[PDB]
RNA sequence: UUAAUUUAUUAAUGCAAACACCUGCAUUAAAAAUUUCGGUUGGGGCG
RNA sequence: GCCUGUUUACCAAAAACAUCACCUCUAGCAUCACCAGUAUUAGAGGCACCGCCUGCCCAGUGACACAUGUUUAACGGCC
RNA sequence: CCUCCGCAUAAGCCUGCGUCAGCAACUGACAAUUAACAGCCCAAUAUCUACAAUCAACCAACAAGUCAUUA
RNA sequence: GCUACCUAAGAACAGCUAAGAGCACACCCGUCUAUGUAGCAAAAUAGUGGGAAGAUUUAUAGGUAGAGGCGACAAACCUA
RNA sequence: GCUAAACCUAGCCCCAAACCCCCACCUUACUACCAAACCUUAGCCAAACCAUUUACAUAAAGUAUAGGCGAUA
């Protein structure tokens, strides 16, 4: 996403007032852009005998695009939520 | 605007249809094209340019006959009225092509060479490599969209597998796959070129506006550009 | 090649509104209304047929549902 | 020959200038709405 | 380029003044080679009744005694109409005393009219 | 002269006389909240008060919002708390040359989901960080079970909100028919988001669409006095028959 | 009648009647010469032939 | 226009982003956009 | 100036513009112009029918191709 | 004594030299233009409509053309 | 609704000699003179003229709209 | 002594208070009847040109700030 950023200032409105924006506070600076960040990976539960990216019952590391492209829509995988890894830990227990 | 293209017509017809002129203008309203309007009023003959298309509940190789070839105003070469089976079609005449010829639409790519007639349509697989063709596919099925002018014709310099490769009168080669059909001889209406207008009456008949009398100034692009031939183009 | 070009034949209806695709809520159109409201959903209706018979506003059935339909071809 | 301009005839005249094409766009809604506010007998042609 | 006239059917060319027609009423319908199908149901009959010994005169004599105004309101004709039906068959299904809560299949039906006037 | 009320007070006032004023109160207190959506298009600062280096005094600060047009597009999908950003550049960075417009409009990518409590694959026109808020919410059902309406800022998300608020309401039969205990996994994997189904069929309407379906409801073929009249009658007969 | 809404008409319908008619009639005397059977009228604008 | 400032705009590339199109950021053009055209001077131009 | 034509409504109808003819450039292609066309075509320009002819030049600009080069019926120059 | 005008239709206009009254067609009241001419048309769904016009015949073309059905 | 160009479907062009041919009406235009200059006319009148089967003229409806259209470039025409 | 002069009240303005208003008609409006909306305002002007810029209860306070650090905000 596109993060801009206000050349000219704001003064400041108050507690209880909105500011009130001339045709100068329209113009933006661009600060950052998200898309060009080291972008980064995401854990997840793997929940099958899958590639070198884990094992069964495994939170691992997976880059955004194989984690949301192929192993969430196709029930490989599971999210890293507080909740689920409960839930997988007490399977690890089972062991 | 309230322009409504009169290339409406879903159904191939025989006859000929009432054709609306543009006049140069968009479905805008607007020019872009300067030098358009006001020509004789024309109508149109539907050509069918898939040469190769069998009727219904018909397949294979067929037969057809030529019952006249005919003046069409909306292009340089003359056409011809083909029979066969229980369809009649417009088609674009090659070169020496009289009434009551007959003509074989073929499919079937042979193993050897097909010494063809002149007006007969092939593949290009079953063609001798160097004969003069013309309304040639892009792709199988997709029609004759190429070399269809008046007394053009183009040259299959080599076919390769899967391949032909032809000449276009531009003299840029062509690859097209082996199984399109083409049909051989030159297109009719031959010496076009050489017509005199002769007035400038009868290039304000054809629907040709007159120039702008606005002197504009030649730049860069307008020497004698000596370039290097173009490479060679492929659909495959 | 296809004959009739695009601008020319009937005009693709515009997408159905994405209410239509979630199973639990029954969607607010300008049926409810009795007619058009941009600012709402655009209903689905019944195909309407009229009840009666009427001369000048007559349909026919398709080409068999007329009670003589040879399949074999005649040539008059 | 100048000064003769007003050619008239009705068709051009409703379809130029009448209710029905004052109310295909918004511009010339906008153009009845400004004869309503000032209060005018004719809206339209 | 009048504004002010009212856009008659005298007005406009001969396809503007054949369209436009004052305030009549259709009866019938055209057909091929214009020809007009007058639908005789569509016409309306002017239905008049008999005017022999009848004793009501377009005025009244001066001799008649004033009274006071009181409009038919719905609670008073459902009272002469419908109450004493009502109380003579209470002291011993509401289509029983002439209501009807449907009218699809009624002829002169009340809302919306389908008689005239 | 003047008004009686300022003139920006007039919408609310159209909540109050006709048939908003018959709106259930829920709905009314929904609309007439202001809360401000998460930052997206700006960093927000850290704190209220900021000491600033020119004078070394702590002076308080705000974090004024960023314009965001939002296309119909826009509501056709789920994009973040994002839309196109008009506004204008100087030219090299430096306020001495041309002033000169610019949009910055969102990267947007066609993709697919799963909502597994309204059971069915979604092609949803989305953003990249729509899918990093998926992410952070665990799944797309909490994430759209979790943003107000306010910051989720679509159309269709706040109709996906409603079915999937409607289907946990109801715990309707017809998420998965002929398997009752997947349904109590996802009943219960949501649990945290039951509303009632009162104020669940509200979520997320427009006003004027909120206006139709009250209308919708209070709409009455009209009763005929001949019922009113016979129940008076008979009342007041039954009245008499105690006398 | 005028000024009144026609019921609409669809085939084999009831007649169309009229009881309490709306529009008034008046003979005029023709201002010019008309032959003997002839009677003029001011039919009011809402009223056809038939 | 080879005046100054631009390139918002299109069209090309390049790199990210995404797995060709779209978007972001740079570069090159084409089309343009904004703006100006100092002074003295035995009138002004030239010097 | 080849011709017939066109133009400054309301001070210029011309030798100006157009034009047959000739030449240069761009373009290998479908379903809203070009065009339901396909290099003998289409578009962008120049000059002005036909007849005898159109001589020399890429230094500079611009285009072309990155084989440091090609281009003048391109801008232009020809002691 | 003029007439290169006239009479109609189209388009336009909207009662604007009809009756009665009040340089030397204006106001009030009344009255009229009557459909056969001309507008205002068409039940679907498939399926047909290669051969100009010019006295249309010889001819002669090119700029390639204004006219139709069937189940 | 003028005018520039276009779209649709229309129309007119006598007679004479023999084809963007010639003479020549109607019609289109406006060379040259004179009148007129608050005029009959915010561009006309009278005569002379150029064209008049064609790149003609014209009625009707439709299209292109001002950072534009349109242009056989006059930097013209787009309601004096 | 002709033209004429005069005239006083229709109304209006600024406040306050109070939150207002049968029939035909989107087709050629005033016609009885048949298969789609949201998208920065800009510029004049001031800067003695112009090109970044240029306003749209009280009190703190024209203060902190911003600004071809200048006009000004
Ligand atoms: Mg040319
Ligand atoms: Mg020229
Ligand atoms: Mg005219
Ligand atoms: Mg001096
Ligand atoms: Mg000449
Ligand atoms: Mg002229
Ligand atoms: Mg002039
Ligand atoms: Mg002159
Ligand atoms: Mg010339
Ligand atoms: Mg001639
Ligand atoms: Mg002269
Ligand atoms: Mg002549
Ligand atoms: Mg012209
Ligand atoms: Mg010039
Ligand atoms: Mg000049
Ligand atoms: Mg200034
Ligand atoms: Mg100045």
């Amino acid at each position: 996403t596109v993060i801009v950023e206000r050349w000219w200032k704001v003064p400041l409105a108050g507690e209880g007032r909105k500011p009130r924006l001339h045709r100068r506070h329209r113009v933006y600076k661009l600060v950052e852009d998200t898309k060009h960040r080291p972008k980064e990976n995401l854990e997840l539960i793997l929940t099958q005998s899958v590639e070198n990216v884990g094992v069964r019952g495994d939170l691992v590391s997976v880059k955004k695009s194989l984690g949301r492209n192929r192993l969430l829509p196709q029930g490989l995988a599971v999210y890293a939520s507080p909740e689920n890894k409960k839930l997988f830990e007490e399977e690890k227990l089972l062991r | 605007a309230n322009f409504v293209s009169w290339k409406s017509r879903t159904k191939y017809t025989i006859t000929p249809v009432k054709m609306r002129k543009s006049g140069g203008r968009d479905h805008t309203g607007r020019i872009r094209v300067h030098g358009i309007g006001g020509g004789h009023k024309q109508r149109y003959r539907m050509i069918d340019f898939l040469r190769f298309r069998p009727e219904e509940t018909k397949s294979g190789p067929f037969e057809e006959k030529v019952i006249q070839v005919r003046y069409d105003p909306c292009r340089s070469a003359d056409i011809a009225l083909v029979a066969g089976g229980s369809r009649k079609r417009w088609i674009i005449a090659t070169e020496n092509m009289q009434a009551g010829d007959t003509i074989l639409n073929s499919n079937h790519i042979g193993r050897m060479a097909v010494a063809a007639r002149e007006g007969d349509a092939h593949p290009l697989g079953a063609l001798p490599v160097g004969t003069l063709i013309n309304n040639v596919e892009s792709e199988p099925g997709r029609g004759a969209q190429y070399i269809r002018a008046a007394g053009t014709c183009g040259v299959l310099l080599r076919k390769v597998n899967g391949t032909a490769i032809i000449q276009l009168p531009s003299k840029r080669q062509m690859q097209v796959l082996e199984t399109c059909v083409a049909t051989v001889g030159r297109v009719s209406n031959v010496d076009h070129n050489k017509r005199v207008i002769g007035k400038a009456g009868r290039n304000r008949w054809l629907g040709k506006r007159p120039n702008s009398g606005r002197w504009h100034r030649k730049g860069g692009w307008a020497g004698r550009k000596i370039r290097p031939l173009p490479p060679m183009k492929s659909y495959v | 090649y296809e004959w009739g070009v695009r601008s020319t034949r009937k005009s693709e209806p515009p997408p159905l509104d994405r209410v239509y695709e979630i199973p639990g809520l029954e969607p607010i159109t300008f049926a409810g209304k009795m007619h058009f409201v941009p600012w709402l959903a655009r209903p689905i209706f019944p195909p309407w047929d009229r009840g009666y018979k009427d001369p000048r506003f007559y349909r026919s059935p398709p080409l068999h549902e007329h009670p003589l339909y040879k399949d074999q071809a005649c040539y008059i | 020959a100048r000064g003769n301009e007003y050619q008239p005839s009705n068709i051009k005249r409703k379809n130029k200038h009448g209710w029905v094409r004052r109310l295909s766009t918004p511009a010339g809604v906008q153009v009845i709405l400004r004869r309503m506010l000032k209060g005018r007998k004719s809206l339209s042609h | 380029a009048d504004r002010m006239s009212k856009w008659t059917s005298k007005r406009g060319p001969r396809s503007f003044r054949g369209r436009k027609g004052r305030g009549a009423k259709g009866i019938g319908f055209l057909t091929s080679g214009w020809r007009f199908v007058q639908i005789k149901e569509m016409v309306p009959e002017f239905v008049v009744p008999d005017l022999t010994g009848f004793k009501l005169k377009p005025y009244v004599s001066y001799l008649a005694p004033e009274s006071e105004e009181t409009p038919l309101t719905a609670a008073q004709l459902f009272s002469e109409a419908v109450a004493p039906a009502i109380e003579k068959d209470f002291k011993d299904n509401l289509e029983k005393y002439g209501f009807e809560p449907t009218q699809e299949g009624k002829l002169f039906q009340l809302y919306p009219r389908n008689f005239l006037r | 002269p003047l008004h009686k009320y300022p003139v920006w007070l007039w919408k609310r006032l159209q909540l109050r006389e006709g048939i908003c004023s018959r709106l259930p109160g829920h709905y009314l207190r929904s609309l007439e909240e202001e809360r401000t959506p998460t930052p997206v298009h700006y960093r927000p600062h850290g704190a209220k008060f900021k000491i600033n280096p020119k004078n070394g005094q702590r002076e308080r600060v705000e974090d004024v919002p960023i314009p965001i047009y939002f296309p119909p597009e826009s509501q056709r999908g789920l994009w973040g708390g994002e839309g196109w950003i008009l506004g204008q550049i100087y030219a090299n960075n430096d306020k001495l040359s041309k002033r000169l417009k610019k949009v910055w409009k969102p990267q947007l990518f066609e993709r697919e989901f799963y909502s597994e409590i309204l059971d069915k694959k979604f092609t949803v026109t989305v953003t990249m960080r729509t899918l990093d808020l998926i992410d952070e919410a665990y799944g797309l059902d909490f994430y759209i079970l979790k943003t107000p309406k306010e910051d989720l800022c679509s159309k269709f998300g706040m109709d996906l909100k409603r079915g999937m608020l409607l289907r946990l309401a109801r715990q309707d039969p017809q998420l998965h028919p002929e398997d009752p205990e997947r349904r109590a996994a996802i009943y219960d994997k949501y649990k945290e988001f039951a509303i009632p189904e009162e104020e669940a069929e509200w979520v997320g309407l427009t006003l004027e669409e909120a206006i139709e379906k009250q209308r919708l409801l209070e709409e009455k073929d009209p009763v005929p006095l001949f019922k009113i009249y016979v129940a008076e009658l008979i009342q007041q007969l039954q009245q008499q028959a105690l006398s | 009648a005028r000024n009144v809404v026609y019921p609409l008409y669809r085939l084999g319908g009831p007649q169309l009647r009229v009881f309490r008619t709306n529009f008034f009639i008046q003979l005029v005397r023709p201002g010019v010469a008309q032959p003997e059977d002839t009677v003029q009228f001011r039919i009011p604008m809402e009223m056809t032939r038939v």
